[PDB]
RNA sequence: GCUAAACCUAGCCCCAAACCCACUCCACCUUACUACCAGACAACCUUAGCCAAACCAUUUACCCAAAUAAAGUAUAGGCGAUA
RNA sequence: GCUACCUAAGAACAGCUAAAAGAGCACACCCGUCUAUGUAGCAAAAUAGUGGGAAGAUUUAUAGGUAGAGGCGACAAACCUA
RNA sequence: CUCCGCAUAAGCCUGCGUCAGAUUAAAACGAACUGACAAUUAACAGCCCAAUAUCUACAAUCAACCAACAAGUCAUUAUUACCCUCACUGUCAACCCAACACAGGCAUGCUCAUAAGGAAAGGUUAAAAAAAGUAAAAGGAACUCGGCAAAUCUUACCCCG
């Protein structure tokens, strides 16, 4: 989840479980040529590749083999009125490979 | 010889010389931060 | 400032220890002594100036075989690596000390004198009168401090009332107890004072920065000062 | 800038990409074929080596699963290769004079294809696509003579070489600039210049259990094929360039090599025949030659190890290893 | 599978798509926790679909078929979160009496300002934590002047606001005489 | 000469600065010798997705649903709905005691529970 | 005496405690209830804290005297890193053996037959040297850690290529990462050799006895040489937390139990790190004695007696250019006394395989002087190595 | 005829009255805005000068709890400036 | 973060004669003797030619230290953000 | 033409990729200006390593001969504890420090003349003065404070250090 305090873990102990996750993803069309089994998503910063794999395999039941994530940086070059930079938000681009051909 | 390039950028040096921890280490830096807060500066420390 | 002394090792060992130069700066970062800085990188080798240091589970006089005699950057003399029992130590080599020799460290004081065999350590009372010695200690168990430099040696001038009167290399008389352990003979590198630097770069190699170019007018302190010998310095407490 | 091609790779379907990069067609099975040996003794030696590395040797450390690979499998492979070549030297005289190298670097540098630079001041300019393979086979065998060709230099296959639909960067494959090396495991002055057999051990990262957990069950054979193709192509190209053949002076004779990939419990066997080095676009526009890589499915050498016994030893796998080691160069009249 | 990220193929390309109302707080309270969980997952799937559609519309420079659906889904999910939080807060108040689920305290900072410090989860005790001990939760007697200056600045701002409001009221009364009554 | 106004992220500074800064993702393991990362499955969050077969609820609600009054849930309301019937029944029957509030549903201490209300040791 | 460690580097003393604690019957008011430090309030006294649960990454071991295997008696352990001061003499004193210069006559004569010689011996050895020193890697000048084990492995393979001539050479293997431990007594001093690393030649046929019972009995006249005033246990790890066991390096049932030859390497790239030849020979002697003693204790029990069947172990210690050969025959297990039957050690010392190798050509006055290749090659060292390898088979 | 010119609000100032601030969630004293390990570092201490005395060295007004008046009176001061 | 000095761990120095060099000729590299141009200039100290050193008291990358009633200085009353 | 060029480090932060406009480039279409849309995917680096005691004299210079002084970056063991695995961050560009699209400053690896990178001339005419070069009859310092500059690549001295 996002903007939450994860309980501290100690050796042994229970399993960290999230019941109502607030991680929302969006399937975006790739801007460049990609392999057939490759799907591109835009995700928040707090979402890891393992979390994305579990999300897909538990919610949408999509077989997932490999996930590769990168951080995309928005442009802060634009100057609005009063000559103040406006920051385009940054995000995370994730590439997921289908696991059964 | 040619001058004007006395500023050679270095992030480690910049953060060590001027930073939140450096300011708060000594009471004088705390007073500097207080003056900046009172004036209303957007950037209190480097 | 952030000045942490490199002298942080608390256990003796013969392994050379990396030392950090100071450049004449104290713990505050200020130049307290001028003309110091740079030089060749040096490693410090610990020296056990307490010649009579019996190892654990043992007592009384002992003897050590001199494994090696070699050079030391931290001092003008030479360092002798020796082994006794199961303990290996560094000491200050005498004028004539080589591999295979067997030095004897003793604390026994008898009515008769001793042969004074070069590098052997004997108490001043045991040593004969008028004998050349080095590495003397001001107080029993304090350690050798007053004869260390290369080619320096004192002479046992007198033995009166359980006290030993020695002549320091500065020709001043020093009175100590007769139980102070001293090493016979002269220190190695007799010709140390005869060396020639040759070039201004050798001082830089030895880490001696050049003197300031300012012209200082000499005052009343200058000029030859013929003064009487200072009185005998006595550490015997009554 | 050049693509660092890794033989043992975590990429998915990397075998097809490596086939495209090396102009190699993959065939199933083994190449068609053109004193008494004690199979019982060979099996006993293999079992003794395995039991020494697993049970007999008294480890002084608590061996963890991550360490298990280098602790057990690598010394096991080295000792097995040494004992097998020692025993097969009477049967194959070439092994007596052969050089056995343990974990030596193997490098090969080649150029295939061209690209148009998308951005920068170099935009709209043709840039050659350069590749570099840096492999360190666990055990390899080198000789001063070349083995017989598996198939003629003009041999053709009906299977077409797969073509990638995007850039190699999507493999993923990354670019870096460093020194270009063409190495056969030894410098050019070594008399033993040709290769006989390589032995490769898969790392813990590409283990079968981890692949199953990551849903790469069908990717085990892909990883095996990719590692074999990359290693054998690099070795054969390095040998050819040592002999003096390059892109503009293609090989006049096939260069053959053999590889045994293993994960400590499963073994696979591959044969490679380099028939062309003209992989650049200019010299490949009209080049009909195709490199050929014969491969076999992975088979378990043993089932389980219990106390002082080895369960389900694979005489077929042992005999295939023996045949690979017994392959010998042709003798001239 | 990956089909759930897109709307119905028949609805693809339609100018407008019909949609219902958003779940209200009372309606969500009427439902059980498991029903709320399942409805939350359904709303999450719908929200992902709507976000994908909006992003693709921005990519293709075409208007979104129905932007209001995303707002309705967001409102429904916020209402579900509110209901769950209300239930959790009521249960916590009953069982323990603590208002907040995260321990905290009122601490004076190094600048003399009173703030709410929320405790963090650690393994070592509080005194053995070097980084925590490096923090200062007290103000030495050199911040009183700055506190007074900030108070005076706030007082000036408040006085300016009140005076401006009174001037505006006077101008309004001048323009409209009948407002005097 | 540095933009003080811009946000300090992991893309700025030398290699050590870039590697020691993160985007906010929670850790799921720890580092050991050789810079080797060991992942903890328990530290890795586990999604709990129920079965949506036969679930009659839908993302939207028909506009024909009648309007209802809004009453936020309170502690007193929850106590009246859950514990008050049992407490009243036991009081009328004479079996009520002031020592079995835990039997009625009270929790003396959150310690020893997988899910603790205060401090909250569970995720949403 | 002078005490090492200045007070500035030493840990600073805690600040003086407040006097409210000194005052009786008065409860101090501290900031323990505020969970943070304030100058005005007194400093609390914090009770010791125990983590409770065992965290492997944050584990503190119990005190040394509380360890289960703690003994006041000190055991002197010799391992691969230990470097003896006296060297060969100290090793002989510790191992209760007599030194004999030169390899055994049987071993030397094993290669006197030209049939046993390897085909193109000089050419093959020159190729091995060139491959290790120049052709090994892409580097222009390979380092000692690279070319010493390669030299040893290539020489072993070249010697093993004689299976056609000698079928018995197929009854041996080479084992790496083998560790053995042996323990004994010398003048009521507990000594333990823990040999780890190196290459162990493992066979299933024990080596024949080099010497004879007449020589074994005549060794009684020999007296061990002392090196006063240096204790024999110098430069050995004195330990109090130890265990006494007799491990041969392998569990029972190993097909190749007998140690034929132990190969020791001095491959450190630094001369200070590299052992002196005397220290390396002493290490070889100690390792061979430890292996022989472990085998003897396993076969004949832990009792102290004169071994009717002597145990012969070979050792080759090399630094890549210099080799040392040792044949150690253990004859007795009664090592406490300084008199009686003593073991034997035939040692050949300082055999140069070559004088120098030029990885790059030497050009002086635009004229090539020293071509690339070995200089001063000596095939006698390789002949002795081959004889040691073929001992027990030919 | 261009360039241009003109505007009436935003708001601000002095008083009066009244003693003002404080935490959707998450992050923020380490390189602040960085989920998660063995510390002990803790505050207190005359203001000085410019300037006037036509230099300057003693000296030279700086709200300290009721407006006014006593009163610029007593008193202090290179008995000067001035207080 | 320029500069004066110092501290910790690093890096570079082709080729020729002699080899023992705070040695010679001579590139990278450092410095800046003389001339010309420029003087709101390309540059709030530069360009071209010509020069001194170039295995050492040399040049240099990174982090830290010495702060003004001072630091630092192979004393030029140098340098301490033109 | 090739002063370079390619990559890393440091620095900056989307700053010549697509589409719709053309304000604007020290002329001008190019586009570095405006808005929207794409992007850089880890193997390469960063982010490491339990405790208590204990060990570590023998330089580098192809390290082998000699040869030194300035005396030198590059090691362990004993016991206890320890089943578990591939997370996170950087990856773009024609780019940094000098008010600039500044002839200045800028650390390394490879290439040693290039396989990579670029264009001194907007068009015309060929006045004076000025700047950079080439060539010159006879003489060869007679010029000038001075052989300053240019050419060829000398001899003998004096003062100071
Ligand atoms: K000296
Ligand atoms: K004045
Ligand atoms: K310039
Ligand atoms: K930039
Ligand atoms: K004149
Ligand atoms: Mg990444
Ligand atoms: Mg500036
Ligand atoms: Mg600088
Ligand atoms: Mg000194
Ligand atoms: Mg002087
Ligand atoms: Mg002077
Ligand atoms: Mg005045
Ligand atoms: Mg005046
Ligand atoms: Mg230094
Ligand atoms: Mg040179
Ligand atoms: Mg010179
Ligand atoms: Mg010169
Ligand atoms: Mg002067
Ligand atoms: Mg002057
Ligand atoms: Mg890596
Ligand atoms: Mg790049
Ligand atoms: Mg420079
Ligand atoms: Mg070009
Ligand atoms: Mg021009
Ligand atoms: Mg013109
Ligand atoms: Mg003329
Ligand atoms: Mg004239
Ligand atoms: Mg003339
Ligand atoms: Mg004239
Ligand atoms: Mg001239
Ligand atoms: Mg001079």
């Amino acid at each position: 989840a996002r903007n939450v305090v994860y309980p501290l873990y100690r050796l042994g102990g229970p399993q960290l479980r999230v019941f109502r996750t607030n991680f929302f993803i969006q399937l975006v069309r790739p801007g460049v040529a990609q392999p057939e089994d490759t799907v591109q998503f835009r995700i928040p910063m707090e979402m890891t590749r393992v979390d994305l794999r579990n999300y897909l395999e538990g919610i949408y039941n999509v077989p997932v083999a490999a996930v590769r994530t990168r951080v995309q940086h928005g442009s802060n070059k634009r100057r609005d009125h009063r000559n103040v930079r406006i920051k385009k938000p940054d995000y995370k681009v994730a590439y997921v490979q289908l696991a059964h051909g | 010889k040619a001058r004007g390039n006395e500023y050679q950028p270095s992030n480690i040096k910049r953060k060590n010389k001027h930073g939140w921890v450096r300011r708060l280490s000594t009471p004088a830096g705390v007073q500097v931060i207080l003056r900046r807060m009172l004036k209303g500066r957007k950037s209190l420390s480097h | 400032a952030n000045f942490v002394s490199w002298k942080s090792r608390t256990k003796y060992t013969i392994t050379p220890v990396k030392m950090r130069k100071s450049g004449g700066r104290d713990h505050t970062g200020r130049i307290r002594v001028h003309g110091i800085g740079g030089g060749h990188k040096q490693r410090y080798r610990m020296i056990d100036f307490l010649r009579f240091r019996p190892e654990e589970t043992k007592s009384g006089p002992f003897e050590e075989k001199v494994i090696q005699v070699r050079y030391d950057p931290c001092r003008s003399a030479d360092i002798a690596l020796v082994a006794g029992g199961s303990r290996k130590r560094w000491i200050i080599a005498t004028e004539n000390m080589q591999a295979g020799d067997t030095i004897l460290n003793s604390n026994h004081i008898g009515r008769m004198a001793v042969a004074a065999r070069e590098g052997d350590a004997h108490p001043l009372g045991a040593l004969p009168v008028g004998t050349l010695i080095n590495n003397v200690e001001s107080e029993p168990g304090r350690g050798a401090q007053y004869i260390r430099a290369a080619g320096t040696c004192g002479v046992l001038l007198r033995k009166v009332n359980g006290t030993a009167i020695i002549q320091l290399p500065s020709k001043r008389q020093m009175q100590v107890l007769e139980t102070c352990v001293a090493t016979v003979g002269r220190v190695s590198n007799v010709d140390h004072n005869k060396r020639v630097i040759g070039k201004a770069g050798r001082n830089r190699w030895l880490g001696k920065r050049p003197n300031s170019g300012r012209w200082h007018r000499k005052g009343g302190w200058a000029g030859r000062k013929i003064r009487p010998l200072p009185p005998m310095k006595s550490y015997v407490k009554l | 800038m050049k693509y660092m091609v890794y033989p043992q790779t975590f990429a998915l379907n990397a075998d097809r990409w490596y086939q495209y990069f090396t102009k190699t067609v993959f065939l199933s099975g083994l190449p068609p074929p053109p004193p008494a040996l004690d199979l019982a003794a060979l099996r006993a030696v293999a079992c003794d080596c395995l039991l020494q590395e697993h049970f007999y040797l008294r480890r002084r450390r608590r061996v963890h699963r991550y360490e298990e690979s280098e602790v057990i499998s690598l010394p096991f492979l080295d000792q097995l290769v040494s004992t097998l070549v020692g025993l097969l030297s009477p049967h194959n005289p070439a092994l007596a004079a052969a050089a056995l190298d343990y974990r030596c670097p193997v490098h090969f540098y080649w150029v295939r294809g061209e690209e148009i630079i998308p951005r920068g001041h170099r935009r709209g300019r043709i840039d050659d696509l350069r590749y570099q393979i840096d492999d360190k086979p666990n055990n390899q065998i080198r000789i001063s003579k070349q083995l017989a060709e598996f198939v003629p230099l003009d041999y053709s296959v009906p299977i077409e070489i797969p073509t990638i639909k995007c850039k190699p960067d999507k493999l993923p494959l990354f670019k870096r600039q460093y020194e270009n090396h063409i190495f056969v495991g030894s410098k050019t002055a070594d008399p033993c210049c040709y290769g006989h057999t390589q032995f490769h051990l898969l790392p813990d990262k590409l283990r079968r259990e981890r692949l199953l957990r990551q849903n790469c069950a069908d990717q085990i054979e892909v990883v095996f094929r990719a590692n074999a193709i990359a290693s054998l192509f690099a070795w054969t190209g390095a040998q050819a360039m040592y002999q003096g053949f390059w892109s503009e002076a293609d090989v006049t004779r096939p260069f053959v090599s053999q590889a045994v990939i293993t994960d400590g419990k499963y073994f696979s066997f591959f044969c490679y025949q380099l028939n062309t080095l003209a992989l650049t676009t200019q010299a490949d526009q009209n080049n009909p030659r195709k490199n050929i890589c014969w491969g076999t499915q992975s088979k378990p050498l043993y089932e389980t190890i219990e106390d002082n016994d080895v369960k389900g030893f694979n005489d077929d796998v042992l005999l295939q290893i023996v045949h690979f080691l017994l392959n010998r160069p042709k003798e001239e009249k | 599978g990956l089909e759930e990220f897109f709307d119905d193929p028949k609805n693809w390309g339609q100018e407008k798509v019909k949609s219902g109302a958003a779940w209200t707080c009372q309606q969500l309270r009427n439902k059980s926790n498991e029903d709320l969980h399942k409805l939350w997952y359904v709303l999450l799937k719908e929200r992902n679909m709507l976000l994908t559609l909006e992003q693709e519309a921005k990519r293709q420079r075409l208007p979104m078929p129905s932007p209001e659906r995303l707002d309705k889904v967001v409102d429904s999910m916020d209402a579900l979160d509110k209901v769950v939080q209300e239930r959790e807060d009521a249960l916590r108040l009953l069982q323990t009496g603590q208002e907040r689920a995260r321990p905290g305290a009122w601490r004076r900072d190094i600048f003399g300002r009173i703030i709410w410090h929320k405790f963090k989860q650690w393994v070592i005790p509080w005194h053995l934590n070097k980084r925590y001990n490096r923090k200062r939760f007290f103000a030495l007697p050199y911040v009183d002047h700055f506190l007074r200056l900030e108070r005076e600045k706030r007082a000036r701002i408040k006085a300016r606001k009140e005076n401006l409001e009174r001037k505006k009221a006077k101008i309004l009364l001048k323009k409209f005489p009948h407002l005097a009554e | 000469g540095a933009d003080r106004m811009s946000k300090w992220t992991s893309k700025r500074g030398p290699r050590s600065f870039r590697g020691r800064k993160g985007r906010g993702a929670k850790g799921i393991g720890f580092l050991t010798s050789g810079w080797r990362f060991v992942q903890i499955k328990e530290m890795v969050p586990e999604f709990v997705v129920p079965d949506l077969t036969g679930f009659k609820l839908k993302p939207y609600v028909s506009y024909l649903a009648p309007e209802s009054e809004e009453t936020p849930l309170t502690a007193a309301q929850l106590f009246s709905e859950a514990v008050a019937p049992a407490i009243e029944k036991d009081f009328k029957d004479g079996t009520f005691d002031p020592d079995n509030l835990e039997k009625y549903g009270f929790e003396p201490t959150q310690e020893g529970k997988l899910f603790q209300l205060y401090p909250r040791n569970f995720l949403r | 005496a002078y005490e090492w460690g200045v007070r500035s580097t030493r840990k600073s003393e805690p600040p003086p405690l407040d006097r409210v604690y000194e005052i009786p019957g008065l409860e101090p008011i501290t900031f323990a209830g505020k969970m943070h430090f304030v100058p005005w309030l007194a400093r609390p006294i914090f009770p010791p804290w125990d983590r409770g649960y065992k965290d492997p990454r944050f584990y503190r071991s119990p005190p040394l005297h509380e360890h289960p295997l703690y003994k006041d008696q000190a055991c002197y352990i010799f391992h691969h890193r230990c470097r003896l001061l006296e060297g060969v003499k100290q090793a002989l004193w510790l191992t209760k053996t007599k030194l004999i210069e030169g390899l055994p006559e049987k071993v030397l004569s094993l290669v006197d037959d030209p049939r046993n010689h390897i085909e193109n011996q000089d050419e093959c050895v020159l190729n091995v040297i060139s491959h290790a020193r120049l052709w090994q890697t892409t580097e222009e000048i390979p380092k000692r850690e690279t070319y010493c084990p390669v030299i040893v492995d290539n020489l072993i393979q070249l010697c093993k290529s004689q299976i056609l001539k000698h079928p018995s050479l197929a009854r041996r293997i080479c084992v790496q990462n083998s560790t053995f431990s042996a323990t004994w007594n010398r003048e009521s001093l507990l000594l333990q050799v823990r040999g780890s690393g190196g290459a162990r030649l493992s066979t299933k046929d024990p080596l024949p006895t080099i010497a004879s019972r007449e020589e074994i009995e005549a060794t009684k006249n020999h007296v061990l040489e002392t090196f006063y005033p240096i204790s024999p246990i110098i430069d050995l790890h004195e330990c109090n937390i130890y265990d006494v066991k007799n491990d041969t390096g392998f569990q029972e049932g190993y097909p190749y139990p007998y140690p034929h030859t132990l190969y020791l390497l001095d491959k450190a790239n630094l001369r200070p790190h590299r052992l002196q030849p005397d220290q390396l020979r002493a290490k070889m002697i100690l390792f061979a004695f430890g292996s022989a003693l472990a085998q003897a204790r396993l076969l004949y029990g832990n009792d102290a007696k004169v071994l009717e069947q002597p145990v012969v172990v070979q050792s080759v210690g090399t630094d890549g250019r210099v080799f040392h050969f040792l044949v150690f025959q253990l004859n007795t297990t009664d090592l406490d006394c300084n008199e009686g039957v003593k073991n034997l050690a035939w040692v050949d010392s300082d055999q140069l395989l070559y004088q120098h190798f030029w990885c790059l050509p030497v050009i002086k006055k635009r004229v090539v002087v020293e071509p690339v290749g070995p200089v001063g090659f000596k095939p006698e060292t390789f002949r002795k190595f081959l004889a040691l390898y073929l001992h027990g088979a030919a």
